[PDB]
């Protein structure tokens, strides 16, 4: 119950799930019937843009480093929000530490 | 999540299969499969016009097996319109389930001494029911026949004295058969369930459609005291590796404090020497390296969207 | 170019594609497993392409392994869905009755009625539940640490 | 917050513990690299334990 929950992407209700089993980690959604499969490579994402507490609007976007790609997401429940916001604070974090050390080198 | 919820679920499952018919069944098992579901998404998840609907519906409400929301809703494109959904609160249906399952074990006890009584008697003209107690008073002078007050009549013994056995054949096959029910109690009283509201059942959601009208959002209002009945239920790690380059680096680093750590404390130039005689204040290696490395390969060889958003 | 038909290279065939390719009890119990929603499958697409569905369709509800809703003109399979748990027929109609009759209590009384018998009341009333100067050149410079 | 590692303490790591370089030589690299390695062998329980 921290890798996956409800999401809206691009106004189709889905379910949306973190899979780290598979290197690099990416995250996946799909829609309820289907027809519609969106992935995105974790690796490829440079900051994590969240709506704040304080809004009742819950969207949360990725935006991919370099007309850069940005990819944007809404939630239905804040923990929902939170837990996958706290996941993947993790997984962008970890990248990015290796991004600056793949440069530093 | 937790093992307790499959086994409120299971109680659920067992008890509307048994005690409801099919299309109960059907709802239940929908808003069970999903979290929070719109009336609207129900219908077209089960094909069932709304008039059926109905029935199903307001009998699990009747019972609490389901719970209801209304929640203004204001779609950017169209008017407002009050939506309501359905949910499963599992304290309620859990206490509404373990009264039912007592009542019901309690009548047939109850019925089950009832019979164990003597029969009784009836008037078989005007249907009243007569007491042994009552039936004595009202007998005839040739005190023979048991007579009647509003008829004048002979009484006829009542019925049920034969069902004896037939009621203790009832109480077994239900205690048989409810088994799996008191089971489930016992493992649910164990444990500790926690009360669902809406906002919490969104948590595990399954949207149902692909475009549902119906938002499946609670977004309550700004700071409003209304209460209403039934509507309130109780950092990163970065590691860095330090070479042989970078420890020397950081020497010098720690050096250079030092050297700064002093100077807070070192005394000032005019503390140090008397300054009286002074004025007023105011106003090749590689060749050689080759030519080895081929004399020892020799030596080798021979030996061989604009919206506020905030960083995360 | 349709859809709905299949091609076979091996004797170049045209073949009539089924929406759901579904010959045996045993594809049609994965494929309800297999979905992710709570959408049943129509049973009038389920019998095109498979000559009964009726006869095998009612043994499995016999079986308790499927749900099926039927018409109401007449006993006809509709949309099922799969059963996900147990025997669908496993209380006897006097007892359904009884369970009819029983009505339960006043919710906000209910709690206190099981604490009573010695029944543990999972629930609360809700009732119980409560809601829960000088040197003024230095504009800004002065931040306020008032505590430590 | 930063912790600073080197590679005498790396190859101490190993000597002291079998089961990290067991984890180790057969993951780095065919996954990921090295310094993901590291990151995540201090944020899991393994190093805890
Ligand atoms: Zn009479």
């Amino acid at each position: 119950m921290s890798h996956s929950g409800a999401a809206i992407f691009e106004k189709v209700s889905g379910i949306i799930a973190i899979n780290e089993d598979v290197s690099p980690a990416e995250l996946t959604w799909r829609s309820t019937d289907g027809d519609k499969v969106h992935t995105v490579v974790l690796s490829t994402i440079d900051k994590l843009q969240a709506t704040p507490a304080s809004s009742e609007k819950m969207m949360l976007r990725l935006i991919g480093k370099v007309k850069p790609q940005r990819h944007m997401f809404s939630f239905n429940n804040r923990t929902v929000m939170d837990n996958i916001k706290m996941t993947l604070q993790q997984i962008i974090s970890r990248y990015k530490d290796a991004d600056i050390y793949e440069e530093k080198r | 999540d937790r093992p307790i919820d499959d086994i409120v679920k299971n109680l659920l499952k067992f008890v509307v299969r048994g005690f409801y018919g099919g299309s109960f069944v059907l709802v239940l098992d929908a808003i069970l499969f999903h979290s929070v579901l719109a009336e609207d998404d129900l219908k077209q998840l089960l094909s069932i016009n709304k008039t059926e609907l109905g029935p199903l519906i307001a009998r699990l409400r009747s019972d609490r097996l389901i719970s209801i929301h209304k929640q203004r809703e204001y779609p950017p494109n169209s008017k407002s319109v009050e939506r309501v959904y359905y949910y499963v609160k599992y304290p309620h249906a859990i206490d509404a389930i373990k009264w039912k399952v007592h009542q019901v074990v309690q009548r047939l006890k109850d019925d089950l001494d009832k019979n164990s009584e003597p029969n009784g008697y009836m008037c078989p003209i005007c249907l009243t029911k007569y007491t042994q107690l009552e039936a004595v008073q009202l007998l005839n002078f040739d005190r023979t026949e048991f007579l009647c007050s509003l008829c004048d009549e002979p009484l006829v013994e009542d019925d049920s004295g034969k069902k004896n056995k037939e009621k203790q054949d009832k109480l077994n096959r239900l205690m048989d058969q409810i088994q799996p029910i008191i089971d489930s109690l016992k493992k649910i009283d164990d444990s500790r369930i926690e009360e669902n509201t809406f906002e919490i059942a969104l948590a595990r959601l399954i949207p149902p459609q692909n475009q549902s009208h119906a938002a499946y959002t609670y977004n309550p209002k700004k700071g409003s005291t209304m209460f209403r009945p039934g509507d309130s239920a109780p950092a990163t790690l970065h590691i860095n590796i330090t070479t042989a380059s970078d420890e020397v680096a950081q020497r010098e680093l720690q050096e250079r404090q030092a050297e700064e750590k002093r100077k807070q404390n070192a005394v000032p130039e005019w503390h140090k020497q008397s300054t009286i005689g002074k004025t007023a204040l105011g106003r090749e290696e590689r060749e050689n390296e080759k030519t080895l490395n081929d004399y020892y390969a020799a030596l080798a060889k021979k030996q061989a969207l604009e919206d506020e958003f905030e960083d995360v | 170019k349709l859809d709905r038909i299949e091609f076979d290279p091996k004797k170049g065939t045209f073949k009539y594609l089924s929406t759901y390719d579904v010959h045996s009890p045993s594809e049609l119990l994965k494929l309800l497993r297999s979905q992710v929603t709570f959408k049943g499958i129509s049973c009038k697409d389920l019998k095109d392409g498979w000559p009964q569905c009726d006869e095998t369709i009612n043994q499995l509800e016999e079986d308790s392994k499927i749900l099926v809703l039927r018409t109401k003109k007449d006993k006809t399979p509709r949309y099922v869905w799969y059963n996900s748990g147990g025997n669908l027929k496993c209380i006897d109609e006097e007892f359904v009755k009884m369970w009819e009759n029983v009505q339960l209590p006043q919710f906000a009384e209910l709690p206190r009625k099981l604490q009573d018998l010695g029944l543990k009341p999972a629930s609360v009333d809700p009732a119980t539940i409560k809601r829960q100067i000088t040197n003024t050149h230095m504009t800004g410079i002065l931040k306020d640490y008032s505590h430590r | 917050v930063n912790v600073n590692l080197s590679r005498e303490k790396i190859l101490n790591i190993f000597e002291n513990y079998p089961i990290v370089k067991k984890a180790y030589t057969d993951n780095v690299p065919k996954n990921f690299k090295e310094p993901e390695f590291w990151a995540r062998f201090f944020s899991s329980k393994l190093f805890r334990k």
